[PDB]
RNA sequence: UGAACAGCCUCUAGUUGAUAGAAUAAUGUAGAUAAGGGAAGUCGGCAAAAUAGAUCCGUAACUUCGGGAUAAGGAUUGGC
RNA sequence: UCUUAAGGUAGCCAAAUGCCUCGUCAUCUAAUUAGUGACGCGCAUGAAUGGAUUAACGAGAUUCCCACUGUCCCUAUCUAC
RNA sequence: CAGUCAAGCGUUCAUAGCGACAUUGCUUUUUGAUUCUUCGAUGUCGGCUCUUCCUAUCAUACCGAAGCAGAAUUCGGUAAGCGUUGGAUUGUUCACCCACUAAUAGGGAACGUGAGCUGGGUUUAGACCGUCGUGAGACAGGUUAGUUUUACCCUACUGAUGAAUGUUACCGCAAUAGUAAUUGAACUUAGUACGAGAGGAACAGUUCAUUCGGAUAAUUGGUUUUUGCGGCUGUCUGAUCA
RNA sequence: GGGCGUGUGGCGUAGUCGAGCGCGCUCCCUUGCAUGGGAGAGGUCUCCGGUUCGAUUCCGGACUCGUCCGCCA
């Protein structure tokens, strides 16, 4: 098998898991769950969302 | 020869294989009358590789092949990869392509020395295609077509366009590529022709709805005699 | 699907009933299919015949050229945009509804394909996978 | 006049009346066709049904689109620990069908099993069996002669056997206590196999192995009183229906002068006993054993339970039956897992699965994280750890 | 608060009256939400949804020249 | 030319007025006994029995389009009583 | 709707398929005829919903015949096990087109079914037009608007308890009753059999799918009074916190 | 749906079993408020079978058109 990267927050992705998306330019997104899923539909930058691993990235927070 | 053969029905031969000078690849779950065409034909020279690219049958349109060098999508597994690792030999290198675009035999068409690409592609693509073909690259339509993979037919002796291509294209494409080319159709008459048929240097398979001018106008660009 | 098929089709989630107006990916000059049929449908009372992914259906151009509208024709549906889920177990769906034009046999009515379409679509048509650009 | 337009009935008729199982264990109502050849097994065996989680497999299906490539499928989980034997009975055959001559217990029966037999068990002098084991503990008198009794008479010889409720998280304490038939040998070889084995116990894997097809029988999930909307699935009526639109329009003719029985209507809907056939074992697994959840291709030692346990069970500490796809009945459940009726090839019922990943993440929400060496090693250190 | 004797909350004043207790089946009455499609339902878009204040831009045919007109159609709105 | 008091003028129409009739042609749709525009030997239109036209207005009747949605495919769930 | 006879049609040849002039029947899903029951009322069109029955079989199973070479088709037998659709117009039944399908067969059950719905039509009282009438008014002529009541009883049906069989508990047997699965495509057989060619099968095998049914909730989606967490508006608790 | 009748040249129209006229225009001759005259072309008699010796004609079938009567409370 292999395990995915969630598009939104970075979290490991199992298989059978989440969903994925396809946008109109081509490019394929994978979402673990509905809650990254929605904020990806909502639009929210992951760089202000503070549980996830691009946010703790840039924040140098456990690096 | 261009030989006679089907895929089931299908009289589209480039679609579910790939031909090259040194290997061949064909899909998994083909009759015994295509497999034994390639067999014939080919010989035990040349091997034969039964092949599932991304989970489909279609691997002509998933892959771009070369005798130095074979590209991949990145959605070919593992289990894939390393089928075509063990099945083909040492010489030729096989490396993913992550790139939008990802049916890499509709976006290249390339022989052993020139190659035409999709005009839109990213530059380390190009540049994984010059490194891994060894294979100098053009970005060029073939009159306005940008699949250039499926609208044209390649090999080192000559070349087969689109029917729907004008001169000026085929003279400014013909001196790109240093071959020359001819606007011809293949299986009575469909347009696509890269996926129409496959081609090297002593070999082109073809559907068997293929005419026989169609026919004898691929032996005469290709010139298998 | 019917006629033109090369080989089956595991069942694709259906997301395109009858009324549904998809885009149309190809370069043939329409604007959107309206489906009216699904070719290979059942018949249960008062259930809509629906489409998935890779499936045939008839379609009129409600929008696009004059010459292509008011007239019925095949179609081949190549984006879903109703998710669905794989015997690998991934749910996937594209963003629009989105089919070519195609003659009962299935060869397109197009030359070029704008945008992604389904491998469980260019797996059962070889035209499609053909004059497609990007298969996922 | 009749129907404008045709259409199936609604519901299956030979599932009727669909009313509340007799008892919380369903009944056997068959078992398999014995044969004097092989040696002496049970037919059956008893578990309790956990939960369900999902595999990732190879599929072996020469012509499919998905030959040798991975699929995920689901999985249930039923927890059986080894069953105890006590007790067989024999059945002669009459022309008014099937009937039990005498039953033989065995001697020290525990606790868990005689408190089946009680309805108030915190006040009881417990006496149970006692002048039976007083009939017990001479040399042989009263206990071989219905034996032998068994042997001359007795066509059919089937053990009583009792779960061991308190091996698994249920607050029962109150074993199951189940007839199995026997299917191997002659009858006075059922009966010595069931002499020698009482007051033992017998594993699930002397009975069942890999990629054998079986039969899970149990009651389903309860729901009360329901409306023939969902209990049978007709055609809701139209939005504007003076006296509500959950209902069946109509319920008959003028003629015959009477509602008949083939008219859905509402009533009990679940808690009926099923019988599902054809579902394959993927694994039978031991509970004496760590890395039960591990595969040859995953090789990281975590057991079969998820994180945090199974949702409304618990622990799977004793051995387990994985079996493909859903079964009767819901969790903490009596469910009795039947050998087949018949030999299916199928080229389905013949293959041979080996599965590569089982899925230990967290059934109480969407679990991220397989095991909490691999949650640890993702998050880092947090502040309540030091 | 707000354009406002609108709606919502509060002060003075006045009530705390309307048989109650326990459970949460079906079918109801009233209030709601739904993936994908979007009137294919129906005699008929019945019912519901959508739109909504204010500022700026822009506004057709026709006309009894007064209108149509908030036509249609776009953009903005918090806190400091 | 006969008959009659005089023979339907200007306009309008399968109109809320046309039996035949689902009139014929065009358009609208994949498909229209619906709608609209024309045609008129009009069973049985027609001039204060008022005729024709008409901006604005209408909890009036009818057709199409955009948006919108559990009206529907096909149902599911929640709250109060 | 079905027979009998057979002058003829069918290149030739009554009967492969038809069949004139005659003649014997069946059915009560047509419309009549009659007036037996109901006028101290049996709710009156169509649709929606739902069950069952009939066979005069549209499809599916197995067969017989051909003016059956193959493919397609036609006639007939056992057969009602199983299915028989989505729409535009019209209040319609009917009809007529579009389209899918294996097929889109015909009917009954108080012209099934209004204390099941709906109320478009018909069929009150308002109103308009045309024709008729001096007039009040008339018109299976056209148009528009028009209150659809009650079950808590008995039976039936669906589910649920329960006295009495010395008491109580556990494990069972099986009389009877019900019953369920259905249809298609692709690959291969095979461009084979057959045929002059055009054309072009079938059995076995494999992979899927349609319709139906019984469960189940690992995953995905839906649902939110977990009023669980966060945010936001207005007001109130002097502010802050809450 | 059924019944009854109908079908001729480019147009209209005459036909008892043995396709003519008029109108359109082809040409020629002949004339302001543009005529007339003379020779022209033009049919598978709606189609298909039988009778006859030969059917526009008689008969049978099909197509087409035009009339008349027909659903419910
Ligand atoms: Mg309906
Ligand atoms: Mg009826
Ligand atoms: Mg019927
Ligand atoms: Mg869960």
């Amino acid at each position: 098998m292999k395990v995915e990267i969630d598009s939104f927050s970075g979290a490991k992705i199992y298989p059978g898991r989440g969903t994925l998306f396809v946008r109109g330019d081509s490019k394929i997104f994978r979402f673990q769950n509905s809650k990254s899923a929605s904020l990806f539909k909502q639009r929210k930058n992951p760089r202000r969302i503070a549980w996830t691993v691009l946010f703790r990235k840039h924040h140098k927070k456990g690096i | 020869m261009a030989t006679r053969t089907q895929f089931e029905n299908s009289n589209e031969i480039g679609v579910f294989s790939k031909l090259t000078n040194t290997y061949c690849l064909v899909a998994v779950g083909g009759s015994e009358n295509f497999y034994s065409a390639f067999e014939a034909e080919l010989g035990d020279a040349i091997p034969i590789v039964h092949t599932t690219i991304a989970g489909t049958r279609i691997i002509g349109r998933m892959t771009a092949g070369n005798r130095r060098g074979l590209l991949v999508p990145t959605q070919t597994t593992d289990q894939e990869l390393q089928h075509l690792r063990n099945s083909l030999p040492d010489s030729v290198k096989i490396q993913r392509v992550e790139e939008r675009l990802s049916a890499l035999g509709n976006v290249i068409c390339c022989n052993d020395y020139v190659a035409l690409v999709h005009p839109d592609i990213d530059r380390e693509t190009e540049e994984l295609i010059s490194d891994v073909l060894g294979v100098e690259v053009f970005r060029q339509t073939i009159s306005g077509n940008i699949l250039v993979g499926s609208y044209c037919s390649l090999s080192n002796q000559g070349g087969l366009v689109h029917p729907q291509t004008s001169v000026q294209d085929q003279e400014e494409l013909s001196s790109l590529l240093q071959v020359p080319l001819v606007a011809g159709t293949v299986n009575r008459g469909s347009s696509v022709v890269g996926a129409g048929m496959v081609v090297n240097d002593y070999l082109a398979v073809t559907g068997l709805d293929t005419t026989a001018p169609e026919l004898s106008v691929i032996e005469s660009i290709f010139r298998l005699q | 699907s019917g006629n033109g098929a090369q080989g089956t089709k595991f069942r694709i989630s259906l997301g395109l009933p009858v009324g549904a107006i998809m885009n149309c990916a190809d370069n043939s000059g329409a604007r959107n299919l309206y489906i009216i049929a699904v070719k290979g449908s059942g018949s249960r009372l008062n259930r809509l015949p629906a489409a998935s992914l890779g499936d045939m259906v008839m379609a009129t151009v409600k929008k696009g050229k004059p010459e292509l509208r008011k007239k019925v024709m095949p179609a081949i549906v190549v984006r879903q945009a109703k998710s669905w889920r794989r015997r690998d177990g991934v749910f996937l769906y594209f963003e629009d509804n989105a089919g070519v034009i195609a003659n009962p046999k299935g060869e397109m009515k197009g030359s070029a394909i704008t945008g992604p379409v389904g491998k469980e679509c260019a797996d059962l048509w070889p035209r499609v996978a053909s004059n497609s650009g990007v298969v996922v | 006049s009749h129907r404008k337009y045709e259409a199936p009935r609604h519901g299956h008729l030979g599932f009727l009346p669909r009313k509340r199982a007799a008892s919380i264990r369903a009944r056997v109502k068959a078992f398999p066709k014995d044969d004097r050849s092989k040696p002496v097994a049970l037919t059956s065996f008893l578990g309790y049904k956990a939960g369900m989680t999902t595999i990732v497999r190879d599929l072996d299906r020469p012509g499919s689109k998905f030959h040798k490539r991975e699929v995920v499928e689901a999985v249930t989980v039923v927890d059986t620990p080894p069953v105890v034997v006590v007790g067989v009975v024999g059945y002669v055959e009459t022309p008014r069908g099937l009937r039990s001559l005498t039953t033989v217990w065995a001697e020290h029966l525990s606790d868990e099993v005689k408190r089946r037999f009680y309805k108030n068990w915190y006040k009881s002098k417990k006496k149970a069996f006692t002048k039976y084991s007083a009939k017990y503990a001479q040399d042989g008198a009263g206990i071989e002669r219905e034996l032998a009794r068994i042997k001359k008479y007795a066509s059919v010889v089937r053990v009583l056997v009792h779960t061991q409720i308190r091996k698994t998280p249920l607050a029962q304490k109150k074993a199951h206590l189940a007839e199995i038939q026997l299917n191997g040998g002659s009858i006075s070889e059922k009966v010595d196999w069931a002499r020698e084995h009482f007051e033992k116990t017998v594993a699930v894997d002397s009975v069942f192995e890999q990629n054998e097809m079986i039969d899970a029988i149990a009651v389903t999930k309860g729901h009360g009183f329901e409306g023939v909307t969902h209990r049978w699935g007709t055609k809701k009526l139209p939005r504007k229906t003076h006296r509500g639109l959950r209902k069946v329009a109509c319920i008959g003719a003028w003629h015959p002068a009477h509602v008949m029985w083939s008219v859905a209507r509402a009533g009990q809907r679940g808690y009926h006993s099923r019988t599902s056939i054809n579902h394959k074992i993927y694994r039978v697994g031991k509970g004496d054993d760590e890395a039960n959840g591990a595969t040859s291709f995953d090789r990281t030692k975590k057991t079969i339970t998820p994180m945090g346990g199974f949702v409304h069970y618990g622990e799977i500490k004793n051995d387990f039956i994985m079996v493909k796809g859903c079964i009767p009945g819901n969790r903490k459940r009596i469910v009795t897992l039947r050998k087949s009726l018949y030999t299916n090839t199928s080229r389905k019922a013949l293959e041979e699965v080996s599965l590569k990943w089982i899925d230990t993440a967290s059934k109480f929400g969407k679990g991220r994280f397989q095991t909490p060496a691999e949650k640890h090693a993702f998050m880092g250190t947090l502040k309540k750890d030091l």
